[PDB]
DNA sequence: CGCAAGGACCGCATACTACAA
């Protein structure tokens, strides 16, 4: 199935850390990543939860505009379950069970996991931007070829979605190879030098094929909006690098921030037993977009209001549309927030 | 799991002949066992180069070119000095040749001095030569806090 | 030959400057950026104070330039000082205020193009007293009350400590166990290395009163103010920054000799404060020795000297 | 998610202050804490977290918190909330096992029960917002960049999400700058007497003729930080701000921070003891710090009916902590390390 | 085929400490005298800045600091222990500063075979604060190679 | 007329699969 198709994109305001499995190696807490490459990775699992946690949550505030009208759960749930929809009431009083909405959208609850399925698919959030540190200018954004075929891929799994010839062909216009060293770089990052862009502690050289990079900004205005995650379009398309897939992966790895952290016991004035850990951060203004697809709504006897693939994807596309999210462990400590761009 | 087996059992070889060399006095032990466990974090900050250079400073001695082989840790005057020489002694041993030939585990460096390694080669070995690294002091921290004194 | 070592345009807006052409308010920056080096003839060009003072008309004329700049930052130092007596007060802590008895210098080693220096504010160029010379000196102020009164039972109580620092005041001046002298120093030596790591055994000790003052201190009283390894201390020693009204009129900075150097002069006053973090009242104790440690040791370089000391 | 109410805090440096981020083995031994792709200075939330739940902590303990201008007593209001197992927390907390009630319910529970339920407070890195900096005419000017307004644009508009209210967005939407590599939006007082320009450590540069944006700039301090910068009139803070670009911003931050030399001198020989010499780095005094606060609802059963909702525990720490003064970073005794903070809506 | 600046910075901090241990190994003066120095360095370079810290070097040298040709500096010729020492610290960075580990070699220097005075004199703050972290970078290795050998 | 951090502490405690088929 699998009829519709939405891609989101996440800008981190802060840095996120998504915690791994099990705390080993030197690194206590490290971020999810593949051992297939090494990139960074978001499971859909940890995405799915905190959609659905923030759907109910605003569907318990009847603050979701379906179809601007504000759906109410209870007169909804009342509607069509009829009868039995009381007693269901008091499920979702009880927080057992969860409001119709978001059990059509999202699927049921734990206790009620024999119905019907999800009627959403959320994938595995991949890197598309990574700042790295740089001599001149500031804070050069990097990416590489391997990223622009994984996102060549994606669109034409959405055209086996949505036929979408003319995105796979813009897709497809754009086809670069850095070898080893050498980079397309914006004329921000370039050094006042002949050409010797500095990324870190390696020094490179540039390319004159910036016309790709120039495709690049194009495709990103095609996907999400206009104005880059609320700056402009221009602005951020100075300061583009595309480099080669052995230095991105070094990049991936080296350059994600590690922080040490410490518990201060009551009177002692200082650190107290299994108090100091390590913990490792993915960086902010990372670009991580995503591939959300909806199929047919398997719930019985759904609300005329939502009733088809369009219906739904449009839910979701207003209720999430430069909204803010928070994302992973150590919320208090105000690290997770993302702003999503639909 | 070979890998993994011939680390430890490198690990328990190198404290145990840390714990044979003043095995009463509790200074080369204590001093040794604190070393080990505050190594790991200097790699994480400064890369393998940076932390090898500074081994190299502590060594109370001209220490006239690099070499990973020769400095007897015994010969060493401090406490101390002895403690950084034998971890340096077996970092750069295990770095260079792992435990011989026909173990699972032959060296990333060909035998090679790790610091001239590192000065003269690409990118990728130091990255693994780093990585190798730390996983073997993991190893090694677990094992000297556990039995030396 | 007045040539600086900074990009053309910068050169000659600071070759304008030094002349007494303009009025650049923050002296620190006029002396640390804008080095004037000197090419005086049969000579290199230099960059040693004297030659700095051959630049300028008279050594007094040099002065009184320092002077002027120093004092046109008078509006912001004064909202800075309410700020920081509001901070004082705030924290109920002690405040005080004494003299300069003699000229005074601190950090003269800090390294800098000329052969010396002095701990200018980097915001507006007055001279100040961090408090972590504060904490030193009254550490070993009392170090040194302690063991002039003291010395015998400190000596006996930990012997095996004066032992080990008898070898090692060997091994490091290449001379026999037995030849150190047991005189003041090491018995301070040891007391140092009391309240250093080996500081559990110091409550064996831990019964001496010194009469420090007017009023009787006890070590774990000592142990408890200025703070151990494994314990936070509980008395704060805030910095030192001389009254503003003073600065209005009298000079704060003079030169002190070819070898030149800027010193603090004599009666300039100097406000100290101390805090409680705790609920224990050793705030007052802690006062009374910085006081005394300020009236006969003094804080500052060169203190063999008179310099640094402090009346009331 | 679970947050309704936010609050901006300021943070005003009074004495140069120094977050600790371990040791290097570089020139400075004893660095600050930076952002790794930025290199921009900044404190972490979790520090302030600590030192904000520290300082809560020890307030509720001597019984000097007002909550509704009334002391929040641990053991007699505990009592009736836990009812008959307060004497277990009750014992449990003298033995500092537990931290009180109210600490336990604002900034979530102590170590011992730390799966007991979640925290009510959220508080945020603090970004930088103003570099002091020494100027050749005038003195002390407050420089920023526009990768900060960019940043400060972004909080804001998370505010008015938290809020529902877009007048912050509203406020914020003229931001909008374009300074190049060379040029300044400099106030009147630091403007150098000549051909308008501005001589800023090292740099001399010419001064671009543009109006109505650090006028914008100087509103939105008022809007939140009541009308005075950390006491002093807005006035001389609005005549002395300049702006620069990034590049040499960043150039800023990264050489024109306190560098000291504190070593450690042994009593026996009177000098120095054996490797007792280091250079410790140290923020300017004088630096303007913002981080943001957002407060959800308690979580914690059958909690006490003072605190219930966001609007009390909102309006418990503004009083508490505004116009106060705190202790950030390291050597807190030998005197660095002082604030003033300032809460606002 | 890739190596950081950090190989190179390593590989040249060994080559010229390495090179006065074989030339003055009898002058221990010399060694110490650099061995100071080189401690000594970053921290004028971060109170004045990298021109102050070059005029500086050039005024111990007795030369002008108006002209200077780093490639023109025999180490050789100075007699006294500090003027010897200062004359091949001012050297190793001048050299560093303009061709780096070599023209082979990844980096290949800043200046692009410029003199670094000149190259300060003569150009933007943003050129002058990069040569000023690339030379405190290198300071802190040669510190690090120094202490450890000499 | 030179001196050149050094040790403490180095993830704890809890959760540790449920229901259908």
């Amino acid at each position: 199935m699998f009829e519709k198709a939405v891609v989101f994109g996440l800008y981190s305001i802060t840095p996120v850390h998504a915690g791994s499995g099990a705390e080993l190696s030197v690194i206590d807490l490290p971020i999810q990543r593949e051992r297939h490459t090494g990139f960074p990775v978001i499971w859909g699992q940890s995405l799915k939860g905190v959609l659905r946690s923030r759907f109910r949550q605003l569907e318990l505030d009847e603050k979701i505009e379906v179809e601007s009208q504000k759906w109410k759960w209870k007169e909804k749930t009342k509607e069509v379950l009829k009868e039995k929809a009381d007693e269901f009431i008091k499920k979702v009083e009880e927080r057992k069970r969860d409001p119709l909405l978001t059990e059509i959208v999202f699927g049921p609850a734990t206790d009620g996991a024999s119905e019907h399925a999800g009627a959403v698919s959320v994938g595995d959030a991949k890197i598309l931007l990574f700042p790295v540190r740089s001599a001149k200018g500031v804070f050069a954004f990097v990416t590489s070829p391997i990223v622009i075929q994984r996102l060549k891929e994606d669109f034409e799994l959405v055209s086996e979605i949505e036929n979408d010839i003319e995105l796979k062909q813009i897709l497809s216009r754009f086809k670069v190879e850095l070898s080893n060293n050498e980079t397309i770089a914006g004329n921000a990052l370039i050094l006042n030098g002949e050409n010797k862009v500095i990324l870190e502690d390696i020094v490179l050289k540039v390319k004159s094929d910036s016309n790709v990079i120039e495709n690049l900004v194009e495709v990103l205005k095609t996907l999400f909006g206009d104005n880059f995650f609320g700056k402009p379009i221009e602005s951020i398309k100075e300061r583009i690098a595309i480099v080669s897939d052995d230095v991105f992966k070094s990049f991936t790895r080296f350059s994600t921030e590690i922080v040490a952290r410490v518990r201060i016991d009551a009177e002692k004035g200082t650190v107290a037993r299994g108090g100091l850990w390590y913990e490792e951060f993915l960086p902010s203004d990372t670009l991580m977009y995503s591939l959300i697809a909806v199929g047919s709504p398997k719930k019985e006897n759904l609300p005329k209001e939502v009733d088809n693939t369009q219906k739904i994807v449009n839910v979701l596309k207003v209720t999430f549309n430069n909204a803010f999210l928070q994302i992973g462990g150590d919320e208090t400590v105000g690290k997770g927030f993302v702003k999503v761009r639909a | 799991r070979e890998i993994e087996q011939e680390r430890a059992s490198f690990a328990f070889k190198v404290v145990s002949d840390i714990k044979d060399k003043y095995s009463q006095n509790k200074k080369v032990q204590g001093k040794y066992s604190s070393y080990a466990e505050k190594a790991p974090t200097i790699i994480l900050n400064n890369g393998l180069g940076a932390t090898l250079a500074f081994f190299l400073s502590k060594l109370e001695k001209p220490i006239d070119d690099v070499d990973y082989k020769s400095i007897n840790p015994e010969s060493f005057g401090n406490a101390e000095n002895i403690a950084y020489a034998f971890l340096y002694k077996h970092l750069s041993t295990w770095l260079a040749e792992g435990n011989g030939k026909d173990s699972a585990f032959s060296g990333l460096t060909n035998g090679e001095d790790p610091l001239k390694y590192i000065m003269e080669k690409t990118a990728i070995d130091v990255a693994i030569s780093t990585e190798e690294a730390l996983s073997i002091l993991n190893w090694i921290k677990k094992f000297a806090k556990a039995m030396l004194e | 030959v007045v040539k600086y070592p900074v990009n053309s345009e910068l050169a000659n807006y600071a070759e304008k400057f030094w002349k007494k052409e303009l009025a650049i308010y923050n002296l620190s920056l006029i002396l640390n950026k804008m080095t004037p080096f000197v090419k005086r003839r049969s000579e290199s060009y230099k960059s040693s104070l004297s030659a700095v003072k051959e630049i300028f008309k008279n050594v007094d004329d040099f002065q009184n330039f320092l002077n002027s700049v120093l004092r046109r930052s008078l509006d912001e130092y004064r909202v800075f000082f309410e700020n920081y007596e509001r901070l004082f007060n705030s924290f109920s802590s002690k405040i005080f205020s004494m003299r300069t008895k003699s000229r005074l210098v601190v950090g003269l080693g800090d390294e800098s193009v000329y052969e010396t220096s002095i701990r200018l504010h980097r915001n507006y160029g007055v001279p100040y007293i961090p408090g972590s010379a504060l904490k030193g000196v009254a550490k070993h102020y009392a170090f040194s009350i302690l063991a002039r009164e003291n010395g015998d039972e400190i000596l006996r109580i930990y012997e095996s400590v004066k032992e080990d620092l008898k070898a090692r005041i060997a091994k490091r001046d290449k001379i026999k166990k037995n030849d150190v002298p047991e005189d003041y120093y090491l018995t301070a030596a040891v007391i140092q290395e009391l309240f250093e790591k080996k500081f559990d055994e110091l409550g064996a000790i831990r019964n001496t009163r010194v009469e420090i003052g007017d009023t009787v201190i006890s070590v774990g009283d000592i142990v408890k103010i200025f703070g151990t390894q494994k314990e936070e201390g509980s008395v704060i020693f805030f910095d030192a920054f001389p009254t503003p009204e003073q600065l209005k009129d009298k000079p704060n900075l003079e030169l002190d000799i070819p070898i030149f150097f800027l010193t603090v002069p004599a009666g300039v006053e100097f406000t100290f404060a101390v805090a409680s973090r705790d609920l224990d009242d050793l705030a007052e104790k802690a006062e009374k020795l910085l006081k005394e440690a300020l009236k006969k040791f003094g804080v500052g370089a060169k203190t063999s000297l008179g310099y640094g000391r402090f009346d009331a």
